[PDB]
RNA sequence: CAUCCGGUCGAUCCUGCCGGAGCGCGACGCUCUCCCCAAGGACGAAGCCAUGCAUGCCCGCUCACCGGACGCGGCGGACGGCUCAGGACAACGGUUGCACCCCCCGCGGCGGUCCUAGCCGGACACCGCUGGCAACCCGGCGCCAAGACGUGCGCGCAAGGGCGGGCGCCCGGGCGAGCAGCGUGACGCAGCGACGGCCCGCCCGGGCUUCCGGGGCAUCACCCGGUCGGCGCGGUCGCGGCGCGCCGAGGGCCCGACGCCUGGCGGAGAAUCAGGGUUCGACUCCGGAGAGCGGGCCUGCGAGACGGCCCGCAC
RNA sequence: CCCACAGCCCCCGCCGCGGAGCCGAGGGCAAGCUGGUGCCAGCAGCCGCGGUAAUUCCAGCUCGGCGAGCGUCGCGCGGCGCUGCUGCAGUUGAAACGCCCGUAGUUGGCCCCCCGCCGCCACGAGGAAACGGGAGCGCUCCAGGCAGGCCCGUUGGAC
RNA sequence: GAAGGGCCGCGAGCCCCCGCGCCUGGAGGAAGGAGAAGUCGUAACAAGGUAUCCGUAGGUGAACCUGCGGAUGGAUCCCU
């Protein structure tokens, strides 16, 4: 945990939306951006899945609004701990959000 | 219309040529391998072989003549061609068994003129240009 | 040899990477000392000569160790007798292997010499007037050649002991 | 490796794309006779410079007058053409350039300065005489007959005084 | 991977600011590790050798240093890869020259000739404070140099003035609002300007405003702004004040030489 | 630097392809007066190698022959040079970080060491005598040196370990960030010292790491089972399924997973030429990888090194 | 003179070797006269010529193109708006699924005067050169190189 | 503190089995293309002498014929 454990926090602040809680104590963030193709002057939307450790402090469900701080390598694929939530209405559709 | 054109389309776009570019010929013949390997140069200006036969080819139905022409096995592939040696009193300096240079027409893998099922041309025997043998710039006493 | 490089592992998808250069030493590891509890025989530690010219002291026997009464702030040197609990695994525990987290019997000798006569824990007390005190491994041997730990206290001693009764 | 392979290295010229045209054909027959060039190779290096000078014509001219880069860039061009004599001097303004033309830049070759100062009877007497280095420039024997004489050595242009 | 640490340098691969010519050599000088890095210094060769012209080889060069006749901020140096940098002193006796290393506005350095009155110190860039053994409060500078119990009233980011026959501080000039500076790094080297704002972002840079005396006004980071005073500078500058012209006026400037 | 032309018919207009016309890269063929610059066994043989050369220098240690030899010792040999086999969320390019790290020379500091000091001890090399073997290689005896080895004169000092802040949050040694250092109770005597260097900082370099980019085939549609996460120990310079034990079940996929193929090193860049683009990128600079194939290791700050050693296989 | 030693360039003296080939002449595509052979021999990238004038084969004359270079073979770009983002076509020439529902995907009327966020535009910092562009300089010119002049921006190598 | 031995770890080489990719022989069978001035008939183009074509099913030396339903690209833009 960031707040009652031994980790410190550094690097880059990003934000993404929840896409799976199943683990433990780990999530993964869907992150959403969008790639230029110059021959055609027109752009792709492109989604990536990070990783990342969730304290018990929080409370999260799918299609929540997550900020993640950057940590040392806590496992084979997590460099991330959530450090803040915001809640997602009920049955609200899937849309594309980059951030 | 009848293309895409909105802001967010770019992948689709590549798709559709990436799927659509393999209905050309000439892409398809450079692009795709198979004649490549079934080219007996592989890919090459020219080769050598060996002369095994002497032969006479007749022209088309328009035409009337036999074309003079040798059959040829590759050092480096082993397999079997047929090569023409156009210029006039040029298949008696040839030789049963001699040591050649084979190289392509104009066209690339296509027969050329009246020739049935002819690619290749005769350039080199013995080391010596049968160009230059037939202007007499060089002599072949060596065979 | 022994190599902890991610070269030789699967991909988060679960596919082969793949392998694109020779093994290398800075990816090394080493055999482990197993260090043994001694219950031509006597404290024995080596030295390892790691990157960088630096030394490190592996211990593979030994007997005694410094260990602290926080509470009373009360600290001596004390003969170790046994290992009696191990989380990892019981074998540890046979065959009376030393490790960080090591739960371990100590002589009372040196505390009790000093100790029943002035007003402290209950339960420490009752533990010095017997032959043996509970008490924790704090170091690593195998990367320093020693062990050190501490007496237990309260939670935690409650854990232990709740533990190791039935057995 | 050698020191050798950072050496740079260009072509100077290009060839039509049409070769086989009648006009053209008579045109640089016509213009070789004129100045008794060599081959058409020199046509073609003319052709060149003159492709360079208008490209950058062009993009300047395409800038607003009160860019930095177009009052630098042409201000630059400007003094060239000038201390060349290519463009006259009288004339400062960059759409002049693109009304220029090669017989300008032959105009200013040593034999034609040579020729116009009646020091020569012909372009290929002129030819023969820079060969045989009896002309100089400067007081410096210049034997190279595709030099091109600068407007400040026009008068400075004579005969090699070592000739015979 | 190379196995080990590097040792050669090739020419083109050189740093532009110390002006080598392509067809020199395929080598180039690899300086040697001391008071200054790679690309914030410049070889001795290279000022004893294509500047000032005492010496037309690396022989020659290599007997006058190890006859001893450079001195380098009070001490003989014979190593011809002897690293220089900024506000350095270099004095040669034997023909009674003294020279401080500085910036041109162009970004590249120069030796401005000096007096035997401003000759006896340095100025140093403050930019770590670190405590060592024994919990001893300490202090570094930009030269590579440490001094031991340091004034509390010295900060990071302040300039210090240290005598060159002993390494002890006189006094200090804080970094704030209204003090002239001279930017030692990027794409504003040599210019010297008087700053006007301080804006700091958690985490990442913090990015300085500085206003030249023409009224120019220019951005750079904290890393390479260096204070040389109170307002007026403490040391002898260039001929040119910190300005640097365009394009069009070094046009001018060079046709007119011409 | 915005160009077209000939060919289906008894004649005509179209679609549509075939062919010509230009530039560049190589090979073949004819020919060749003078000067300047300049590439050069890369192209499904990373196939095989007689012959010669490619890494030495020197401060210390001279009763050697007449100080030069030789040897011990020190520095260097991990740079440079060659090639592109292998490797397709990798390498590589740009952008972060180590509050998870190591570092020779050099520059600047600092320099207190628990319990015969007008100068300690014993050896080896070269060399002398005696010898083995075809060669390569060495044996035994014997006097002698050290900035070599060992011991070590001295004001307490290496690693590690326990205890030492708050009361909703924020408003000096140092930070954005409770990070450093210190005290104190116990352990242990590591390094320096027979002409004084242990230690600290900077510098170059390395290791890993965030984000974005990073070949083709769907006659490959489902794939992974240390695979995904958690707890604990070990090992490592160091974080980490890196390894082991236990627990749970997960992770990726038409925004193309997994598999297969490549006559696949990547980039800075090259060719072509209205504008938009297509193809290539063995080779000059940077970075990576290898030294017949596959593995292992010593020395050392630094090599899993091959003009270093050990084994198997093919020669 | 230069060069580690020698050539080479350049300068000074006495004698003084002035040498053009490769392709083509029906069209595309600039360029025609006798003698042979007789759908044979051969030419011809394509159309085509040759069965008694062969304007096309083999020879002589003449003529044209480029030129110390010319021609042939293979590959890439262009030609090609015959891969089409700019910018093709889809009644009959090749090509609109037999029709409907429908998820991913793509696309979505009008309206709030200023606040926050994403894209967008402009400017800036930071980060290797070489290459490319480009300022200045008569290597005799040039391909090049970063030189160089005396009474030099601090001579210059800017960007 | 040597030779030597035991257990674990890194891991070559050989044997056995499985799978994948690329080439390749083969009696006989069957397709396509070219070459010539071969034999048997005339299916299509005119109402081509039974209008042509599509789908499906059966039959016949060969082209093809017939049955059910459809189209005009027909030989009809025209009738309480
Ligand atoms: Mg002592
Ligand atoms: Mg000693
Ligand atoms: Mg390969
Ligand atoms: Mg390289
Ligand atoms: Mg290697
Ligand atoms: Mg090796
Ligand atoms: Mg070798
Ligand atoms: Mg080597
Ligand atoms: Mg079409
Ligand atoms: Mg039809
Ligand atoms: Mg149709
Ligand atoms: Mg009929
Ligand atoms: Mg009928
Ligand atoms: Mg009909």
């Amino acid at each position: 945990c960031p707040f009652t454990g031994n980790v410190s926090i550094r690097g880059r602040i990003l934000r993404g939306v929840v896409h799976s809680a199943k683990m433990q104590r780990s999530i993964i963030v869907r992150r959403d951006y969008l790639h230029f193709v110059q021959k055609y002057k027109r752009y792709e939307r492109r989604h990536k899945h990070v990783a990342a450790h969730l304290s018990p402090c929080f409370r999260v469900k799918e299609g929540d609004i997550v900020t993640i701080g950057e940590c040392r390598p806590l496992s084979k694929t997590i460099r991330f701990n959530v450090i803040k939530v915001e809640p997602v209405s009920e049955a609200a559709k899937k849309r594309f959000s980059p951030f | 219309m009848s293309k895409t054109s909105g802001l967010y389309t770019a992948r689709k776009l590549r798709t559709v040529r990436r799927v659509n570019r393999w209905a050309d010929k000439k892409y398809r013949k450079a692009h795709l391998g198979t004649w490549l390997k079934a080219n007996p140069l592989e890919g090459a200006c020219m080769a050598r072989g060996i002369v095994t036969q002497k032969i006479g080819i007749s022209a088309k139905q328009p035409n009337s003549a036999v074309r003079k022409a040798v059959r040829v096995q590759l050092t480096k592939n082993s397999k079997k061609i047929t090569a023409f040696v156009p210029r006039d009193g040029s298949i008696t300096y040839i030789d049963n068994n001699d040591e050649v240079l084979v190289a392509g027409f104009g066209r690339a893998g296509r027969a050329v003129g009246d020739i049935p099922g002819c690619r290749f041309k005769v350039i080199k025997v013995a080391g010596i240009g049968l160009l230059a043998l037939f202007l007499r710039k060089r002599e072949k006493r060596a065979r | 040899g022994i190599t902890h490089d991610k070269m030789y592992k699967r991909s988060k998808t679960g596919a082969v990477q793949g392998k694109w250069h020779k093994k290398r030493k800075y990816n090394l590891g080493r055999q482990p000392a197993n260090t043994k509890l001694i219950v031509n025989e006597g404290q024995k530690i080596s030295t390892i000569r790691c990157r960088g010219g630096n030394i490190k002291r592996r211990a593979l026997r030994l007997s005694h160790g410094s260990f602290a009464w926080g509470s009373a702030d009360i600290s001596h040197k004390a003969r170790i007798l046994q290992v009696v609990y191990n989380s990892t695994s019981n074998e540890l525990v046979r065959t009376n292997t030393l490790v960080k987290g090591c739960v371990v019997q100590i002589d009372s000798a040196p505390f009790k010499s000093a100790l029943s006569n002035d007003t402290l824990d209950k339960e420490i007390l009752d533990q010095i007037r017997g032959d043996h005190i509970l008490a924790r491994i704090s170091s690593r041997p195998g990367q320093v050649g020693t062990a050190d730990g501490y007496i237990l206290e309260g939670p935690e001693l409650l854990f232990y002991q709740k533990k190791l009764a039935p057995k | 490796p050698r020191i050798s392979r950072h050496r740079n290295s260009s072509k100077t010229y290009s060839t039509p794309k049409k070769p086989f045209t009648k006009p053209r054909l008579d045109a640089e027959l016509k213009l070789c006779g004129e100045y008794g060039l060599k081959c058409k190779r020199e046509i073609y290096r003319a052709r060149y410079m003159l492709a360079k000078i208008r490209r950058t014509a062009r993009n300047l001219l395409t800038l607003d007058e009160n860019d930095i880069k177009r009052r630098f860039e042409g201000a630059a061009l400007l003094r060239r053409l000038h201390m060349l004599g290519i463009l006259d001097e009288e004339k400062d303004q960059l759409d002049y350039v693109l009304g220029l033309r090669i017989e300008d830049i032959f105009k200013r070759r040593l034999q034609s300065v040579i020729v116009e100062s009646k020091l020569a009877k012909s372009v290929h007497h002129a030819r023969n005489m820079i060969k045989a280095r009896h002309i100089s420039v400067g007081g410096q024997i210049v034997n190279i007959p595709s030099y091109m004489v600068r407007i400040s050595n026009t008068s400075r242009v004579a005969i090699a005084d070592t000739s015979s | 991977m190379a196995r080990g640490v590097r040792k050669h340098l090739k020419r083109l691969n050189a740093p532009k600011h110390w002006l080598l010519d392509k067809m020199g050599g395929i080598w180039a000088p690899r300086p040697t590790n001391g008071p200054h890095g790679l690309r914030e210094c410049i070889p001795l060769i290279l000022i004893l050798r294509n500047r000032l012209h005492y010496a037309n080889t690396y022989a020659e060069t290599s007997m006058i240093l190890q006859d001893k006749n450079v001195l380098i901020d009070g001490k003989p140096r014979t190593d011809p890869t002897f690293p220089v940098g900024f506000m350095d002193v270099f004095e040669i006796p034997k023909v009674h020259k003294t020279f401080r290393v500085l910036y041109d506005v162009k970004g590249r350095f120069t030796l401005v000739p000096i007096q035997s009155n401003e000759a006896g110190f340095k100025l140093c860039r403050v930019q770590k404070i670190f405590l060592g053994d024994k919990g001893m409060p300490y202090l570094s500078t930009h030269d590579a140099r440490t001094i031991r119990f340091p004034h509390p009233d010295i900060k990071t980011n302040d300039t210090i003035k240290i005598n060159l026959k002993t390494g002890k501080i006189d006094e200090w000039y804080k970094f704030d609002i209204g003090k002239i500076v001279m930017v030692t790094g990027g794409r504003n080297c040599g210019r010297i300007g008087t700053i006007q704002a301080i804006d700091k972002h958690m985490g990442s840079y913090t990015m300085i405003r500085m206003k030249d005396t023409e009224g120019t006004e220019f951005l750079t980071r904290l890393c390479n702004v260096f204070v040389i005073g109170n307002d007026s500078p403490a040391v002898a500058i260039p001929t040119t004040k910190g300005i640097r012209p365009d394009i069009i006026k070094n046009r001018e400037l060079r046709l007119r030489s011409i």
